[PDB]
RNA sequence: AUAAAUUUUUAAG
RNA sequence: GGAGGUCAACAUCAAGAACUGUGGGCCUUUGCCUAUAGAACUUAUAACGAACAUGGUUCUUGCCUUUUACCAGAAC
């Protein structure tokens, strides 16, 4: 939510998650079920702009596998169920 | 090479009771759990080197110090 | 004694070893009337001495009581820095 | 890089230096982050810390080699408690950031343009509007009045790195101009950030005499007039800049008052005595018995009470703060049951606890400091310790001890109490706070020191 | 600074047996003898040569009326001083004194009082290559530990005579304080357990 | 394999992510220097004062 | 325990001079 | 812990006593490429055996190193318990 | 000391250090920092 | 006796508002506080041409001088004060008005002001 | 698997 | 004549691990060698004090308008 009112993105948060994941699994277990959070329930909220920062934010985390990747699954595309 | 600092370790860890002593009589070796010659070995740089390869690590600096 | 050999009589001592003016200075007073950190180191130095004499005479009075006086001669020989100000006249003393 | 930050270090808290010996201390505990990072609305100097932070410590030996990371932090910079404070360079967007959005804003603003120009459409300078901070040009640029002129300035760069030689003052940014490039940061976010880390007004100005001037909420006040005097901000913050926790200094009462100087502050006694002259102190103690003895002679009949006569009190004992005595005395018309001793606003009490004739009031004022504020705590103190006491005379062992802090202009009694007191006293002292002549001359005449209106 | 040693021919201690008198029996090939001192650490060493020496000298410089009586233990093979203030022995030391033997004949001894560091085990082996018999000093509180077991070893393997000495008893009573009897027991175990490794010899 | 300069107040360090034998992130201070065309990054530039 | 990190001693650095493991960046 | 401008975790801090360490030559024998880091040399290490962890020492003395490692026994609770008494932390032997 | 000996020799009042013996020892561990730096500060004036 | 004081020791009983009145009273006798003058140190802004010598005072000369409260009130109420200056080659002195309305001064006897 | 804590004031000009 | 004294004066107390006297031989008294007698107090994790202050000069810093007063290390 902070992230979100920077304007634009930063690494400042991409390495502050990253350092703060290797520390112990329970923050593995916080990021994902975060992300699940996110992207079901509230993603609707939003604008455009704001989706500009979570995009990169959630690309350098899984782009560099500490998210882990499979953890996409979860998105899906239809015409019926999309945002 | 793992007994640099031993002594000291143990002395204070227990408060100054106990005592230890190092000595070499019966001059065994061991093998280092690497394998000397390996291009792939992981150098730590700055870190103790994983025991998967210690070998190679000894080897590639002891060679630099030689020559 | 010291004082008005001096020449200045308009600087009263109290009881207690505070040295003020009785007077507003004219400013030729304020310079006859400058007081080096012997005078006034010394001046403090007896403020310590009288103030701990005293615990122990109100003691002798009866007015206190046994136990409040160790508290007493304690809460000076710690508080010195806050019931004297000999910090003024030798900064050293800060380390004691 | 580390000698940056340390130097941002030393040269932060070599300026908090400076005005710390603007007064006279070095001292940590008389300037708590509060007095310099409250922006100036609320009267604080104002500055903008960067150096609080923590700074990576690594291996002084190895990091002239590997660069092994950080592997450890020294403290930045301290205080008494820690709280926390934003530093500017996370209000400030990285410059990586501003390009890429300078790029992609860029890129948008050509397109909309061509759908304005093909389709001979203006644009609606609302759908511009989401970029409009955004980009490096910084888009707002392009509809400024005097754009018309600025295209036949061309140049302008050299020209402000040449104004180095032709003129002594520095101009300290000399890479743009916010005609050109627009205003490429803001802050005021920042300063939000600030009253809220150290916990907002309402702790704030438990700092500070806004208690004193009798003001019961913040909106209201205008001070006067952008440069705070230096007196009217030791006024301002006066009650933390003294105060009774100070490590080292000398106790000295002021001339006619009871306020205790620790340690000498320039400013402090030519403000706080002006503030109290004509002998203030005295009119407010005697003030305050007088419309007591007042309520105390109507009551009479209730009371049983023989006689309420104000004492002849020795001359200086409204300021001497060492040992007190009775101001007003009571007597019983029949006869006294009065029960142990009790604050204010402690309901229970058994009257059949003691029987008594007389009974005396006191009336301590104290100005108090942002160390020990609290009053009843005070008052519980003193008469504990003068009605066990030898020394201090009254004309029975029960009484009633009646605390005022002019400063914060609160109050409290703890005394013995029978039955009819507590229902008068309270309401009485509701009344006097906002009445007395006296308190209402100090509460315009602080705001006279400290240049407050209060508008709307 | 480097050492504490004494130069000069007059301040030399005075020791009451005679000098001129020892000297003599270095014709006599049988009559002198060499004995190393070897033992592990703080076994009490250095300290017993200084009950043979203050024994045997009269009047020493080196007592400090403190150390006479001492509660510092006067130690005089020390003579480093870095084996001063590192507390330890490091070079080893000894000396030369005739003796009587409890029959009254008087004997000429060599002492070499070797360090109790088992990094400095290279000076031990001075210390067996020299000697005749070897004095190895045990504590009984730390018994015979493994150190010791290579000090009879390399004492067995050089073809040189053993002593056994059992060192620091006031740590028994005066600390562990045991009742008389289990004491007795501990030597039996001690006892015992050193002819375990002599083979040869009980 | 490092390449270094400094411009205006500016030290830069560049190095390519090839030769880097591995991949961080890194934090914000790192600037990504990234191909007009595949759009990749190639090269990491470390910024000091 | 000081490790040869921190300062050669805190007088003219104006800070505390205090320093702590980073929990940050281990393993 | 002064000379060597070191410190143990509850012992105190000193000035440098050799202000400048600056003086570095730039040179290939403490090269990183040439040293094999194993045990990190803490400090303690340091002040216990200052000659050989530390390089270039100066105004350091010779710690003692080692004592007896006492094992005294004695019993303040009970009075009467006699006073050679077989502790239940001894060995049973 | 002066306990083991059982003989001795008067020593001037001020001479007996009843609090030295407190801060040579190491600092515990429930006190809270303000202490532990006075066991520093008066390790260092014993030091010095 | 520091030029900064915090306090002024005081006899053991005074009474502060009865030496208030007692003063009060005093301060009709003496010569000095009713002297209905006053001397203060101060500069010339508009320079000067001297009557009597034809000194001319350049242009800001500091001067040991006397302000006097006028008579007249400025409009309902403001002050006015009247300031006198003695010439350094004769012994003659020259005065000063100074109008709120008009920010400048206007002068008189024995004085005339360059242009 | 961390337990690492600088200060602090008076006079004169 | 013994015990003492909140009595005094005069010696001595930091060094070749170290004191003093004396006998004998050589040089020519000193000094070296040899022989002999007596060595209180203080010293080895070094010192008269099982404790613990201040000052002067000279450098290095730290505060930072200047001087006293100072910040913390070193040598004498
Ligand atoms: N209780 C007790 N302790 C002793 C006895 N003898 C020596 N010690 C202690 O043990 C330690 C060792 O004594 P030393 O003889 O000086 O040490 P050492 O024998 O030289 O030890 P090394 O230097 O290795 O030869 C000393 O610190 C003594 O205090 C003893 O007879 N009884
Ligand atoms: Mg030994
Ligand atoms: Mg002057
Ligand atoms: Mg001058
Ligand atoms: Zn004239």
């Amino acid at each position: 939510k902070s992230s979100l009112q920077e304007s634009t993105f930063s690494k400042f948060y991409s390495i502050l998650s990253e350092r703060m994941i290797t520390f112990h699994r329970s923050w593995q277990t916080a990021y994902n079920e975060t992300f699940e959070q996110n992207y079901t329930q509230d993603i609707e909220d939003y604008e455009t702009d704001q989706l500009r920062i979570l995009g990169k934010f959630w690309g350098h985390l899984i782009s560099y596998e500490f998210l882990p990747m499979d953890c996409l699954k979860i998105i899906k595309l239809t015409e019926e169920e999309s945002c | 090479i793992e007994s640099a600092g031993f002594e000291t370790d143990l002395r204070l860890s227990t408060n100054g009771l106990g005592m230890c002593q190092l000595y070499f009589w019966h001059k065994i070796w061991r093998k280092v759990p690497g394998d000397v010659l390996d291009k792939d070995a992981f150098i730590p740089k700055l870190k103790p080197a994983p025991i998967n390869s210690l070998s190679r690590d000894f080897v590639m600096k002891t060679r630099r110090r030689k020559g | 004694l010291l004082i008005h050999r001096k020449g200045l009589t308009y600087l009263h001592l109290d009881y207690n070893f505070n040295l003020k003016p009785t007077k507003t200075l004219t400013t030729k007073e304020r310079k006859k009337s400058r007081l080096g950190n012997s005078f006034h180191l010394m001046r403090e130095l007896l403020k310590m001495m009288k103030l701990i004499v005293d615990t122990h005479v109100q003691f002798r009075l009866g007015n206190v009581d046994a136990f409040q006086l160790a508290d007493g001669i304690h809460y000076i020989l710690n508080h010195i820095g806050q019931l004297t100000g000999i910090y003024r006249y030798k900064y050293k003393v800060m380390h004691q | 890089t580390e000698p940056l930050l340390d130097i941002l270090v030393k040269g932060e808290t070599r300026i908090q230096n400076r005005v710390k010996l603007g007064l006279n201390s070095k001292m940590p505990t008389r300037f708590p982050p509060a007095v310099f990072y409250t922006p100036k609305e609320l009267g604080g100097l104002g500055m903008i810390s960067a150096s609080h932070i923590l700074i990576p410590a690594s291996d002084l030996s190895w990091s002239k080699q590997t660069d092994t990371g950080i592997t450890h932090f020294r403290a930045g910079m301290t205080h008494e408690d820690e709280k926390l404070i934003p530093t500017i360079f996370r209000y400030i967007t990285t410059w990586e950031n501003e390009f890429l959005d300078s790029q992609r804003v860029w890129a948008e603003y050509a397109t909309k343009r061509q759908e304005a120009i093909q389709q001979n459409r203006r644009l609606a300078f609302e759908e511009l509007e989401g970029s409009w901070d955004r980009g490096i040009p910084r888009i707002s640029t392009l509809f400024q009045r005097d754009r018309h002129t600025l295209a036949y300035d061309r140049g302008h760069r050299i020209r402000r790195e040449f104004k180095q030689y032709s003129l002594e003052r520095n101009s300290p940014f000399w890479w743009t101009n916010s005609h050109h490039d627009g205003k490429l940061w803001n802050l005021n976010a920042y300063r939000t950030d600030v009253i809220q880390a150290l916990g907002g007004i309402e702790t704030i100005l438990e700092h500070t005499l806004f208690k004193g001037t009798g003001f019961n909420s913040w909106e209201g006040l205008f001070w006067e007039k952008s440069q705070i005097p230096n007196r009217r901000f030791t006024l301002w913050w006066s009650p933390t800049i003294n105060r009774a926790n100070v490590y080292v200094g000398f106790l000295v009462q002021l001339d006619l008052t009871g306020i205790f100087l620790h340690g000498k502050i320039p400013t402090l006694k030519i403000s706080l005595i002006q503030i109290f002259r004509a002998h203030l102190w005295q009119k407010i103690h005697e003030s305050i018995v007088f419309d007591i003895c007042q309520i105390l002679d109507g009551e009479l009949d209730v009371l049983q009470i023989e006689s309420v006569t104000k004492e002849t009190v020795h001359p200086r004992k409204s300021y001497k703060m060492n040992s007190s005595a009775a101001d007003i005395t009571m007597e019983s018309v029949h006869e006294w049951e009065v029960s142990k001793p009790s604050l204010l606003h402690e309901t229970n009490d058994s009257f059949k606890g003691l029987i008594t004739n007389k009974m005396w009031f006191d009336v301590q004022l104290r100005y108090g400091d942002y160390d020990s504020h609290d009053i009843s705590r005070y008052v519980r103190a003193k008469f504990l310790d003068y009605t066990t006491d030898n020394v201090s005379m009254y004309p029975s062992p029960t009484g009633v001890m009646i605390g005022i802090d002019l400063a914060y202009n609160m109050y409290d009694a703890y005394g013995n109490w029978f039955n009819g007191l507590k229902p008068l006293i309270q309401n009485s002292m509701r009344t006097i706070m906002k009445a007395n002549p006296a308190l209402y001359v100090l509460r315009e005449r602080i705001r006279k020191g400290l240049q407050i209106y209060q508008s709307s | 600074e480097h050492t504490i040693f004494t130069q000069l021919k007059k301040n030399i201690p005075k020791t009451r047996y005679n000098r001129d008198y020892m000297l003599s029996m270095a014709n006599i090939p049988e009559r002198i003898i060499n004995v190393g001192v070897i033992g592990p650490l703080h076994s009490g060493k250095t300290s017993l040569m200084d009950l043979l020496v203050i024994d045997s000298h009269k009047r020493i410089p080196d007592m400090s009326k403190n150390v006479e009586l001492g509660w510092k233990p006067l130690r005089y093979l020390d003579n480093l001083k870095q084996e001063i203030d590192r507390g330890l022995s490091i070079k080893l030391n000894g000396s030369t004194l005739l003796c009587t033997d409890l029959e009254s004949k008087s004997r000429m001894i060599n002492f070499l009082d070797a360090p109790g560091h088992v990094n400095f085990m290279d000076e031990t082996a001075v210390a067996l290559a020299a000697s005749d018999l070897v004095l190895i000093v045990i504590d009984v509180v730390e018994g015979v530990t493994f150190v010791v077991e290579q000090l009879i070893k390399q004492s067995i393997k050089n073809n040189v005579a053993m002593c056994f000495v059992i060192n620091k008893l006031d740590r028994l009573i005066l600390d562990l304080k045991l009742p008389p009897m289990d004491a007795y027991l501990k030597l039996n175990h001690i006892i015992a357990n050193i002819n375990s490794f002599t083979k040869g010899n009980v | 394999p490092n390449l270094l300069f400094s411009m205006c107040g500016f030290e830069v360090r560049i190095l390519p992510r090839q030769r880097m034998e591995e991949v961080v992130s890194n934090d914000e201070g790192v600037w990504d220097l990234v191909d007009e065309r595949t759009k990749q990054r190639t090269a990491k530039a470390y910024l000091k004062v | 325990s000081y490790n040869g990190i921190g300062l050669k001693s805190a007088k003219g650095s104006s800070t505390s001079g205090h320093v702590q493991r980073s929990l940050a960046s281990n393993n | 812990g002064k000379a060597l401008n070191n410190a143990i975790p509850g012992g105190p801090k000193f000035e440098p006593l050799y202000p400048r360490e600056e003086e570095e030559d730039y040179n290939e024998f403490n090269s990183i490429d040439r040293v094999i880091f194993r045990v990190p040399i803490r400090s303690e290490y340091k002040v216990a055996f200052p000659h050989l962890y530390n390089s270039r020492p100066r105004s350091v003395r010779i710690p003692w190193y080692n004592n007896p490692v006492s094992c005294i026994i004695q019993n303040d609770e009970e009075y009467d318990t006699p006073a050679l008494f077989f502790d239940p932390s001894l060995n049973p032997i | 000391f002066p306990f083991n000996r059982t003989k001795g020799k008067m020593v001037r009042a001020q001479d007996v250090a009843l609090a030295k013996k407190w801060f040579l020892q190491h600092p515990d561990e429930e006190y809270p920092v303000k202490v532990k730096v006075s066991y520093q500060k008066l390790l260092k004036n014993y030091v010095l | 006796s520091e030029r900064k004081a915090i306090n002024k020791y005081y006899p053991p009983d005074y009474n502060p508002l009865e030496a208030e009145k007692l003063s009060r009273k005093m301060a009709k006798k003496l010569k000095t506080m009713n002297k209905s003058h006053a001397s203060i140190r101060l500069m010339t802004p508009f320079s000067m041409r001297c009557l009597e010598c034809n000194e001319y005072i350049p242009k800001s000369r500091k001067f040991n001088g006397k302000k006097e409260l006028l008579k007249e009130k400025y409009l309902d109420s403001i002050k006015i004060y009247r300031l006198t200056i003695s010439c350094p080659r004769c012994a003659n002195s020259i005065a000063f008005r100074t109008d709120p309305g008009n920010s400048d001064y206007v002068m008189e006897v024995g004085g005339v002001r360059n242009y």
